[PDB]
């Protein structure tokens, strides 16, 4: 019930990698850049954006496991350990890969979004594969 | 609906 990994990573990665500089991404059939506030897993019950949440469910659903190499690992580690509020959960293996189990409230960011989708599209689509 | 095109 969202965009396609391939494009997802494309738009999300295009903003973060050069437009948002690792910020919060808004989802809803498209990806947007959030710099005003931020996030913290919040499910909009406190003071978050329905976007982040949705993006979290979409980025978490698409992955549902993936494998995250060394990059995606440091990826979540960065966006997660960046500020605070533990929302993403991770476990490493794959020699140089890790498994992404994340949530702890529904709210995602541009980086985190691209992170899981990097491993998502990587292991799932990879330049559109499904 | 939401936005037309992403990116």
């Amino acid at each position: 019930m969202n965009l396609s990994l391939s494009d997802l990573h494309r738009q999300v990665s295009r903003l973060v990698q050069q437009e948002s500089g690792d910020c919060t991404g808004k989802l809803r059939g498209n990806v947007a850049a959030n710099k005003e506030t931020t996030f913290q897993g919040l499910t909009i019950a406190s003071g978050a954006r329905e976007s982040e949440k949705v993006f979290a469910q979409t980025v978490l659903s698409h992955v549902a496991n993936v494998v995250l190499t060394q990059e995606d690992t440091a990826k979540l580690l960065q966006s997660t350990v960046k500020h605070n509020l533990n929302n993403y959960d991770l476990r490493s293996v794959g020699n140089g890969n890790s498994v992404l189990v994340s949530l702890r409230s529904d709210q995602m960011t541009l980086q985190d979004a691209k992170v899981l989708l990097e491993a998502a599209l990587r292991q799932e689509s990879g330049a559109r594969g499904s | 609906d939401e936005y037309d095109d992403p990116f």
